[PDB]
């Protein structure tokens, strides 16, 4: 799947963020509350598995990683939605007033501006901290979806608080922490 | 803010 693609499992609609590495082996990360619901996911709602959980973090953080165990060696983009796709080949932390996109699966490609780092989010399950906000639209099914700008990998799409126009409120959470948490990069 |  690419950044940014949907992925499903326990009957829900997802999307994953970047494909990633470690030792030679190929891994998408995507939200942890994406995770928490499911050990096998599949790129359509009744499809074959194409990779199963490792790891999940949701409330507190929110990110997961899922390994590709269908044999396929992704390439390191995220899907436009136009033909096209982004080259990711870094990672950093987004920072105040940085233009960004955001690619999930149900709003396709929206744009926005950070506006706040390091933010703590209640949601109705919990807290989840070190977040960062931006005003890029977005809507369910968006989680997990890659947060970029150019080929820098920024963030793993976690939730919002509604959208009109082009106002929006994607909250995002930082990739290098999910990138750290589980000695991966990506490519 | 709700998880999308």
């Amino acid at each position: 799947v690419l950044g940014g693609g949907a992925i499903y499992g326990g009957g829900s609609r997802c999307s994953a963020a970047f494909n990633v590495t470690k030792g030679g082996a190929r891994y998408f990360v995507t939200a942890g509350h994406c995770t928490n619901i499911s050990a096998n996911w599949s790129a359509s709602s009744g499809g074959s598995v194409v990779g199963v959980r490792e790891g999940t973090s949701f409330p507190t953080n929110d990110y997961g990683i899922v390994r590709y165990t269908d044999g396929s060696s992704p390439a390191g983009t995220v899907d436009l939605y136009n033909g096209s796709t982004q080259d990711i080949s870094s990672a950093a932390n987004a920072v105040v007033g940085q233009a960004i996109k955001k690619s999930g699966s149900t709003t396709k490609v929206t744009s926005g501006t950070v506006t706040a780092v390091n933010v703590t989010v209640n949601y109705g399950d919990g807290p989840v901290y070190n977040m960062v906000r931006t005003t890029a639209c977005s809507a369910g099914g968006d989680s997990g979806g890659a947060h970029f700008a150019g080929s820098v990998a920024l963030g793993i799409h976690s939730g919002s608080s509604g959208c009109s126009g082009t106002a929006g409120s994607a909250i995002h959470q930082p990739v290098t922490e999910a990138l750290s948490a589980y000695g991966v990069t990506v490519y | 803010a709700a998880p999308e």
